């Protein structure tokens, strides 16, 4: 209807235009007749009649004569709702400053006038005068003149002198101000001499003057002359039961403003002393300030209840304002709630709805049906029929409900599966029956939880619920590809018990004809559910283009597996059910069914699995008793032995042989070992049993114990819970985080005594508090993540880009913890996947890698692919479907319009509550060295001559399996190009002192070495050797301080030995605190040690890693490639200069001397190398290394937090957030564009700006990408309606008003506030068509 | 607790709250995010306007339903009109450009 | 009268309910024996002895 | 409360997460039947008309 | 009926355009006044529209062509 | 000067206590506290009683 919203400042003429009349009296209503007063806050003349079509007096009280203004009253005869739309105005006697434009942090008034805020405040409060265009009389504009100074200046000046006080002075200043001429003057200033901040401040001044000139506002509009009055019905005075009333706080504030204004107007007629009028004007300013914003400049005015009054500003901001409490979430019609029960008889797509709730929610539909079918004549008859609950009413209700989805929702909606659409089934009672398989999606248990039910109304809403939100459409998690409809705890136990063989059961050794005979035998009592038999099984294979060829063969199975085979669909093999079928086997089975067959067979299969599991779990009759918790028979011996060892340690400490800090650890280790022994003994005794037999001999088998069965199948429990039940409760902690030495040696089968229970309580209280805190934090993280990345939408099919990420498996030193299949499945290749033999292309390009392609890649053993990624997408304002991948919840390539930002935010935030030397090879392969320079030492072996050496174990198949990091100068047993066996330590080194080593051998002379200037005399008394320890710069004398210890290599012939392969002299400038051991003239072998130089986690790690915080001590990277050099020393921090090979060297950094540098001044380093060592910074990687390196550092550094806790989410969702982090570009060269040199612009704008410009006959502009946090990157929103929702409302509206900003609703958070279709999903087509017609 | 239609609040024309007042269910921001994760634009629109505080759109929806026609004319909510009037009651001039 | 799920006991390590169930079974067994002796009209001597 | 005869076994998914399966003779014998008393007031006032 | 919607999506191609087309056809068949192209087993107009889309008897192009022909007839 | 030290401490720690701000510093105190929170910049760093009754008394 409008398609855009504009905001600006209001002129007094505009304010008089809005109003329908002036409010002159502070009266509200008569205390006797309760009628609106005349010219008061509630006035019928100004704001409209109080009841529909009726004058106040009553002479005109019918619709027939509407639109007429009664002469007696003046009240127009119209609808009363018009009182909700009409404003008034109050003409202030004297101008008042607007608090938003005075006490804002930038202080718009002061910024525009170029005056300190304190000067403005003191002139406002009638403290000192101000000269306004004084003239040529030796006065300076905007000069403070206190009362005495003003008085003595007035003398000797017959001129007016133009001095004023109060807000009138400010208004005169603003009105006299000229913006174009001052902008010209500032341009002249910027043209001339420039200083560090002079140029910046002048540029800011000119830019903001230009902005204010272009906004269309005028400065003097910041000073109020007329005050608008809100319509009465938004600040109502409403009668409550009895003689009492309730009123809004705005009535009090308006009454105060009007009282003081009228008093001032009266006072200005009496010609009162200036003291009185000054005080009155100060009070008027204070009252208007309190009205517009109460509690911002001074003390908040309070009411009778002694609480601060709510002002106009308080009604907009906060979590209880119109922007948040009512515009983004509000109460809804056609809704209900109730407690949820099980209902295990249901199908996956339907729920159970009480008849009473269904009758109440669908009332209009039932009225329509009753009238249509002729049962009722009018709607009143239908109402009475439904109110009496006749017989026909229930048939009509059953007809209405037939195919009408209802949305069920549970209160903590953490992801999109917390709302799902089901088909109702009318039931008796008052509880909602919820299908078991969906509980995990809701995180719902049946111990008192409640659910809300909403009913879609429109045809479009019903179709969306049926096609998008149905429960049979969401069976895969959207965070990863895994199903979320897995059977949970009792289905698992039933299917485990059914498929679980026994050694010598009834009917063992039989040969059945198929599943039917197996079931017929079991059900008639002739065979046991686990009796090993031979069964003829017929299974189908898709060994063709979908043909399902059959194969019949005699399998060796049990009766349970043969029975369970009856429910498995055609395409699957028989080996899926031919096992014990724990918790994870069932999930694998469902995943296999989904990938091979499709969606419908999977849903049918899941329902059959649930039914069979429940039936046979009931059949088994599995229970829990006190004899199932078998305590080990050796527990007392183990505890006694631990007691003896700890007592011996204590008495040894009492003899002063060990420090307490070590005996504590010894006792802790003793008790840990004892606990491990007890747990091992318990589990050994509890997981096996002896049975007999086919012939009569003792034979072991896995136990049928009930606790063990529950833990082993994954139904419920673990080894820790069993350990506490039958082992020992373990080792408790303390409030300080310490671990109390003596553990709880009792389990729960045995009782705890009072002290052990006291310690347990210590633990439990902390557990509860930590749970609460985690739930608190994980919501804030999700809210920020949604705010930053809400408006991302797939808005293209292919951008055509040829770039992407390089996906390879993740290896933490030893084993691999994420194969290539997990990281590559479902993505789009950016380049041909050449065969590892380099023969031909294996996967051409732009091919969505589904399961078959992943299997092919695994078969050919490729370990590196190039996959298109979101962070390297060429689409402007959105993403393309090919650079994203596939949906992960539907299984196909993502659809256009899908909102991927909200999905990414929800997927990242949903699991938040859950989360809290020598090198030895391990496999028979071949050593491969990457990024290392080799050389042969004196011993003849190979020594590393590099800092970034990487060792890989390339097996006979050419696949990496072990990646290891080796420091500098390590002796290697083997090298590249030689096969090795297992268990061979191919590298070793000393992890102590310093790795400073030489490179050649020969006579060493102390060149440029003077005793008493750089070294100290410290002879090795123990060995008798003389060692020259190099002191520091401070201690040493200045005679040779600038000199450094250089040890040149020479021969016996008197010549000079230089670095082999080059003419560079071989000198080693050793640093301070270096212990020179070998004397001059003593030949050294290659690599000799010249000097023995001495020396978070959980959610907060993720939250501080999306905020791009800089660590405490960031490792210094190589800013530029070139020879490293040094400059002036000890100028607060050690100075280092890098000189490129040819390029200029304007780089110099004050590197602190505290950092232990790992590079010598004679060693060149390229950019991106580490100078110091420590945690890396996120900003430095982006600058030194491309975008693909900072994203790789993040998607791997936050995925480590989740992997530890077992949470798995796709990498798609972390690259969506990163794409929104590095979104602003900083320009370095303007080029032929229209961009300022030092400016930050949206990277999308600059990318397209120079793109079209380059195509023409111009040259594009360079830039440097920038990285922000999710909280700083969400403040760059270009709409002031979405920004005010989650930012400071006062700041956003104050800056948008002066700038004359207008925003066209283009986001998801703005069309919700306005109340129109979002541009993301089903509303994507509507918005595109609107833009097309609008362009025309 | 179940509700089809009932009494509405005074200053903001939204359904009252609580079972005693025969109130509605609060549809918060997380549920809006959930409906945005699906492409359920029409469900979201009808929950934001017709079902909550679109004063003249909800009676039209009721009449359409009791007439065997499930179609809505969405309109503009009341909370946004109140917000415009409150922002305008300050010195700001916020309008709806066509 | 009531059927409860055993899978609730292992994870929530509150095995006091199983001991309560065993002891309540024992107590009701003693009560049923007294009731049987009382219905059969047995003299107070055997009732007192039991 | 009341002393109920209880058995620990699954029984067909009607005690799935924390649900309870109750006999119909626990309802015939009115063992968990409770009496609730509530007050309703009707105040008549003197209105303007 | 229609426990799943997966064939209709394949016919139309997009999950959202499917919803829009089905809603248009259902509104034609509910208030406008039209006869279904398939037998109705007490199905609501939304489900009948979905199954028509599934069988290939309805899509956006078909609806546009039919509306053009109808407007020609009315003229 | 005095404000500069408090600002340096707040930047180093990212947060400050009432005692530290009050020492290093009614309406003037509240105004100073509000100004300090501005940074959590240039204008606040560079930056009588404001009570209408105290000025009247003066
Ligand atoms: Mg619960
Ligand atoms: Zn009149
Ligand atoms: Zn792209």
């Amino acid at each position: 209807e409008f398609d855009a919203i504009k905001i600006a400042l209001a002129s007094p003429d505009m304010i008089r235009s809005w109003s329908f009349g002036e409010v002159k009296k502070p009266e509200t209503i008569n205390y006797r007749t309760f009628k609106p007063e005349r010219d008061g806050l509630f006035c019928a003349r100004i704001f409209g009649p109080v009841k529909d079509y009726e004058c106040l007096c009553g002479k005109y009280k019918r619709l027939k004569h509407r639109g007429v203004i009664c002469e007696k009253c003046g009240v127009e005869v119209t609808q009363t709702k018009v009182r909700r739309e009409r404003m008034g105005h109050i003409e202030l006697a004297s101008p008042t400053a607007h608090i938003w434009f005075l006490k804002s942090l930038p202080s718009r008034i002061g910024l525009l006038l170029d005056m300190p805020l304190r000067d403005i405040e003191r002139v406002l409060y009638f403290e000192s005068y101000v000269v306004i265009e004084g003239g040529m009389t030796n006065l300076e504009r905007q000069q403070i003149l206190t009362e005495e100074q003003y008085l003595d200046a007035l003398e000797e000046f017959g001129d007016e002198f133009d001095a004023k006080m109060g807000a009138e002075a400010i208004q005169a200043l603003l009105k006299s101000m000229d913006l174009e001429q001052e902008c010209e003057q500032l341009r002249e200033e910027l043209n001339e001499t420039n200083s560090e901040t002079k140029r910046k401040k002048l540029t800011k001044r000119i830019k903001l003057l230009e902005a204010f000139v272009q906004s269309g506002n005028k400065p003097e509009w910041m000073i109020l002359t007329v005050l608008p009055v809100l319509p009465p019905d938004l600040r109502p005075l409403v009668p409550l039961d009895g003689g009492r009333f309730a009123t809004s706080d705005l009535n009090d504030l308006y009454r105060r403003v009007i009282n003081r204004n009228n008093r001032l107007k009266r006072l200005l007629d009496l010609a009162a002393p200036d003291i009185i009028v000054r005080n009155e004007k100060r009070m008027l300013q204070e009252a208007v300030d309190a009205l517009l914003d109460n509690g911002r400049r001074g003390r908040a005015i309070t009411g009778s209840n002694k609480r601060p009054l709510k002002s106009l500003a308080d009604m907009i901001k906060g979590k209880q304002g119109r922007f948040r409490q009512n515009l983004l979430g509000k109460r809804v019609d056609y809704s209900g709630r109730s407690v949820i029960t099980v209902g295990p008889y249901l199908r996956l797509h339907q729920c159970g709805l009480p008849k009473k709730m269904a009758l109440e929610l669908f009332k209009p539909f039932i009225y329509g049906k009753l009238e249509l079918r002729g049962l009722a004549t009018t709607i009143k008859a239908a109402k009475k029929m439904v109110e009496r609950e006749e017989a026909v009413v229930w048939d009509i209700l059953d007809e209405v409900i037939r195919e009408h989805p209802v949305l069920l929702n549970r209160a903590p909606t953490l992801h999109r599966l917390g709302i799902q659409a089901f088909e109702p089934v009318l039931i008796e009672g008052k509880a909602i029956q919820l299908h078991p398989l969906v509980c995990a999606a809701y995180n719902a248990d049946f111990d008192g939880d409640q659910m809300a039910v909403h009913v879609p109304l429109t045809l479009e809403a019903q179709l969306e619920a049926r096609a998008l939100m149905m429960s049979t459409n969401n069976i895969l998690s959207p965070a990863n590809g895994e199903p979320i409809i897995v059977p949970s705890q009792d289905v698992v136990l039933g299917l485990y018990y059914m498929t679980r063989d026994c050694v010598n059961a009834k009917g063992e050794g039989m040969v059945l004809t198929g599943p039917k005979e197996a079931e017929r035998l079991y059900r008639s009592g002739l065979a046991s559910l686990h009796a090993r038999v031979k069964v003829r099984i017929t299974e189908y294979e898709k060994d063709a283009n979908g043909e399902l060829v059959a194969k019949t063969s005699l399998k060796d199975t049990t009766v349970g597996r043969a029975i369970l085979w009856m429910i498995v669909p055609k395409g699957l093999p028989y080996s899926i059910v031919n096992q014990a079928l724990g918790k994870k086997a069932i999930s694998k089975m469902l995943n296999t069914c989904y990938r091979i067959l499709g969606l419908k067979p999977t849903v049918i299969f899941a329902d059959q699995i649930m039914y069979t599991g429940f039936a046979y779990a009931a059949r088994s009759g599995a229970s829990v008793g006190i004899d199932d918790m078998v305590i080990p028979e050796k527990k007392h011996e183990i505890i006694s032995e631990a007691e003896a060892e700890v007592a011996e340690i204590q008495e040894q400490f009492q003899s002063g042989l060990v420090t307490a800090g070590e005996r504590y650890n010894k006792v802790i280790d003793i008790w840990a070992a004892a606990n491990d022994r007890v747990s091992k003994a318990m589990m050994d005794n509890l997981q096996t049993e002896t049975v007999i037999n086919r012939d009569g001999q003792e034979e072991k088998q896995v136990s049928f114990n009930s606790i063990y069965m529950m833990a082993d199948s994954g139904a419920r429990g673990s080894a820790a819970q069993i350990r506490q039940l039958a082992g020992m409760r373990g080792l408790m902690a303390k409030p300080d985080g310490s671990i109390i030495e003596t553990p709880i040696t009792a389990n729960f089968r045995e009782g705890l005594n009072v002290l052990q229970y006291f310690i347990s309580t210590h633990g439990a209280r902390k557990g509860l508090a930590d749970t609460a805190l985690k739930t608190a934090n994980s919501g804030y993280l999700t809210r920020r993540l949604v705010d930053v990345a809400q408006d991302l939408v797939v808005t293209e099919d292919d951008c055509g880009t040829h770039e992407g990420i390089m996906m390879t498996p993740v290896i933490e030193g030893g084993d691999v913890k994420e194969p290539l299949r997990d990281r590559v499945l479902g993505r789009v290749t950016a380049e041909d996947v050449l065969k590892p033999g380099t023969a031909d292309i294996l996967v051409p390009r732009n091919t969505l890698l589904h399961e078959q392609w992943c299997d092919l890649l695994e078969e050919n053993s490729v370990d590196a692919v190039k996959v298109r990624s979101v962070v390297s997408c060429d689409t402007d304002f959105g993403v393309c479907a090919h650079c994203y991948g596939r949906d992960l919840a539907r299984g196909h390539i993502i659809n256009k319009g899908e909102a991927i930002g909200v999905i990414a935010a929800q997927s990242i935030g949903e699991p938040g509550t859950q989360l809290t030397s020598s090198i030895q090879v391990k496999n028979k392969g071949s050593i491969k060295l990457s990024n290392v320079k080799s050389v042969v030492n004196s011993s003849g072996k190979l020594v590393i001559t590099s800092r970034n050496t990487e060792l890989k174990l390339i097996d006979e198949f050419g696949r990496t399996k072990e990646s290891y990091k080796v420091p500098y100068g390590a002796v290697l047993a083997k090298g590249d190009g030689e096969q090795v066996a297992g268990g061979e330590t191919v590298a070793n080194w000393d992890p102590h002192t310093m790795p400073v080593i030489t490179e050649v051998s020969g006579f060493v002379r102390f060149t440029d070495m003077i005793d008493g200037q750089t070294i100290t005399r410290q002879t090795d008394e123990l060995t008798g050797l003389s060692s020259l320890v190099v002191l520091d710069s401070a201690e040493r004398t200045a005679g040779g301080k600038d000199l450094r210890p250089a040890l040149k290599i020479v021969d016996a012939q008197g010549n000079d030995v230089l670095i082999p392969g080059t003419d560079m002299p071989a000198q080693y400038f050793l640093p301070g605190k270096a212990i020179v051991q070998l004397e001059d003239g003593v030949q050294i072998s290659s690599g000799d040690t010249l000097a023995r130089i001495p020396q978070t986690g959980g959610l907060p790690r993720v939250a501080d890693l999306f905020e791009a915080r800089r660590p405490k001590e960031p490792a210094i990277l190589a800013e530029i490639s070139g020879i490293v050099s040094f400059g002036k020393e000890t100028k607060g921090k050690r100075r280092l200069v890098i000189t490129p090979v040819d390029g200029s060297d304007p780089y110099e950094e004050m590197i602190p001397k505290w950092r232990q540098l790992n590079v010598f001044e004679g060693e060149r380093v390229e950019r991106g190398d580490v100078i110091s060592d420590g945690p890396e910074a996120p900003h430095d990687i982006l600058r030194l290394r491309g975008v693909h390196a900072v994203t790789r550092y993040i998607v791997n550094e936050v995925q480590d937090v989740y992997r530890l806790q077992g949470v798995k989410i796709n990498d798609k969702h972390i690259e969506v957030i990163v794409r929104q982090m590095l979104r602003k570009a900083t320009i370095v060269n303007a080029g032929s564009s229209d961009f300022l040199e030092g400016e930050q612009v949206e990277y999308s704008r600059v990318k397209i700006a120079n793109r079209e410009l380059e195509a023409n006959g111009k040259v594009g502009a360079t830039y440097s990408r920038d990285l922000l946090g999710i909280t700083k990157a969400s403040l760059a929103t270009e709409s002031f309606i979405s920004a005010a929702s989650f930012q400071e409302t006062t700041r956003v509206l104050t800056e948008a008003a002066v700038a004359g900003k207008r925003d066209e609703l283009r986001g998801l958070k703005e069309n919700v506030i306005v109340g129109r279709l979002i541009p993301a999903g089903t509303g994507y087509a509507y918005h595109q068509d609107r833009m097309r017609r609008r362009a025309a | 607790h179940a509700r089809s239609t009932g009494s509405y609040s005074l200053v903001t024309q939204q359904p009252l709250g609580g079972k005693a007042q025969f109130g509605g269910q609060r549809f918060g921001e997380m549920e809006v995010w959930a409906l945005e994760a699906y492409g359920a634009a029409y469900t979201l629109q009808e929950m934001l306007t017709v079902k909550s505080d679109d004063v003249n759109g909800r009676t039209k929806m009721y009449k359409n339903i009791v007439d065997g026609n499930h179609q809505m004319e969405p309109g503009m909510p009341e909370s946004f009109n109140v917000l415009l009037k409150e922002i305008r009651s300050l010195g700001i001039n916020i309008e709806l450009e066509d | 009268d009531i059927v409860l799920n055993p899978l609730g006991v292992p994870s929530r390590m509150n095995i006091g309910q199983i001991l309560e169930t065993h002891l309540g079974m024992a107590a009701k067994g003693i009560g049923d024996k007294i009731n049987a002796m009382l219905k059969q009209q047995q003299e107070v001597a055997k009732l007192r002895e039991f | 409360g009341q002393n109920m005869r209880v058995a620990f076994m699954p029984w067909n998914g009607y005690n799935f997460e924390d649900s309870i399966l109750v006999s119909e003779r626990v309802v015939q014998e009115d063992r968990f039947t409770t009496i609730h008393i509530q007050e309703l007031a009707c105040v008549s006032r003197d209105t303007k008309l | 009926a229609r426990v799943t919607v997966q064939d209709a999506v394949e016919k139309i191609g997009n999950r959202f355009d499917l919803v829009l087309v089905a809603a248009r056809r259902a509104r034609q068949m509910q208030v406008g006044g039209k006869d279904p192209l398939v037998p109705e087993e007490n199905d609501k107009t939304t489900v009948i529209a979905l199954r028509e889309i599934e069988e290939g008897l309805i899509n956006n192009q078909i609806l546009d062509v039919r509306e053009r022909q109808e407007q020609q007839e009315q003229e | 000067s005095q404000l500069k030290l408090l600002v340096t401490r707040g930047k180093e720690q990212g947060y400050l206590t009432y005692a530290e701000v009050n020492d290093h510093l009614d309406a003037d105190d509240l105004m100073l506290a509000e100004n300090t929170a501005d940074e959590d910049a240039a204008e606040a760093a560079a930056q009588r009683t404001t009570d209408p009754v105290r000025m009247y008394m003066r």
